[PDB]
DNA sequence: ACTTGTCGGTGGTCTGCTCTAACGTCACGGCCAACCGATCGGA
């Protein structure tokens, strides 16, 4: 049943962000993320979303955005 | 003022600074501003300012290795001034077209370096 | 402290923000305006400061901080702050060996001076 | 000579207080709907 597929079933799921107008400041989509490694942002596209295709693991970015943080210590 | 000029000054000496690969004193000393003496105390005094907080890795930093002066840390000063409306720039552009001098750099030198700063501007 | 430092450090902190900068956290984090006996000297300190950076040339935009806060602040647009790009240098070597050779006015000869001091921090 | 602090002013926006004179005069939108045992206030 394994090998020849049987009991196999696609599940698919949506994942939604959006970036909206706060009062520090706006939040940008964008493939900045301050505090990362180079390999992280490799499936992201120029405009800071995955590429369709690209296999997605646990924790992976899916689209990068980012939040006005305001002055602190 | 003479305090605007020495600004103007140091603003556009710390682009030269970090544009010529290791100035040697010499140069610095004879280009901007003759006197040698006053750029050991105006390279003191960039060394004081910089980004809000004021600590290290903040302020502009330097390798006085020998007579080349590199700068490490720019905080953001990496380009120079802009020409000023008119002023400077009129009185630049002014001089360079109404020279009374038969052309000797015409050809491709006065005509393209007046197109190349009326484009600038 | 001193004027020029002062100058200096409002000039690198405006560059260097993201957000418009009101007064007040101008008086309290660039160094120099913290020495001030009253409120009322500080703010004709700064507006003076403020004057001169605009007469002098360097873009100081006054704006909202943002959409929903109703503060004040200021910027430098870093974009307009200067052009990089430069032309050929054969050129510009002839430019600069005529660039004053009889002037008197003072403020013709400043003026050329601070051109030549500007097109050496833009390469030669 | 340049800076600097105290003085004085123009103009603008956000916030709060006061006033408006024909005559007017006693609220609704809505269930609750089990089902048991215990207990205080009535009759």
């Amino acid at each position: 049943l394994v090998e020849e597929d049987v009991l196999t079933s696609i599940h698919i799921e949506e994942h939604e962000i959006d970036a909206r107008d706060t009062k520090l400041g706006a939040e940008e989509i964008t493939r900045d993320i301050p505090n990362v490694s180079d390999e992280v942002l490799a499936d992201l596209d120029e405009r800071g979303i995955v590429r369709i295709g690209a296999e997605v693991r646990d924790g992976d970015i899916l689209v990068g955005k980012v939040t006005p943080k305001g002055e602190t210590e | 003022s003479q305090v605007s000029t020495r600004l103007v000054r140091l603003l556009n000496m710390v682009p030269y600074f970090q544009a010529n690969p290791k100035v040697t004193r010499a140069e610095a000393a004879a280009a901007l501003g003759v006197t040698g003496k006053q750029l050991d105390a105006d390279l003191d005094q960039l060394w004081m300012c910089g980004l809000p907080g004021y600590s290290p890795g903040d302020l502009i930093d330097f390798d006085f290795v020998g007579d080349t002066i590199e700068v490490t840390f720019s905080a953001g000063v990496d380009h120079p001034l802009r020409l000023t409306s008119t002023e400077a720039t009129g009185i630049l552009v002014a001089l360079r077209a109404l020279v009374d001098v038969p052309g000797m750099v015409d050809p491709e030198a006065a005509r393209s370096a007046i197109a190349k700063i009326e484009s600038a501007v | 402290v001193s004027k020029v430092e002062r100058l200096m450090n409002l000039v690198i902190a405006l560059l260097s923000t993201r957000t418009y900068l009101p007064a007040e956290k101008i008086r309290t984090t660039v160094a120099g305006y913290a020495d001030s006996p009253s409120d009322e000297a500080f703010s004709r300190m700064f507006e003076r400061d403020k004057n001169e950076l605009r007469d002098l040339g360097i873009p100081l935009e006054t704006g909202r901080v943002s959409k929903w806060d109703s503060t004040e602040g200021y910027r430098i647009n870093r974009d307009s702050y200067a052009l990089p790009p430069i032309g050929l240098t054969a050129d510009e070597a002839a430019a600069v060996a005529v660039a004053t050779q009889l002037w008197q006015s003072p403020e013709l000869v400043t003026a050329t001076q601070n051109a030549v001091l500007k097109l050496r921090a833009a390469g030669v």
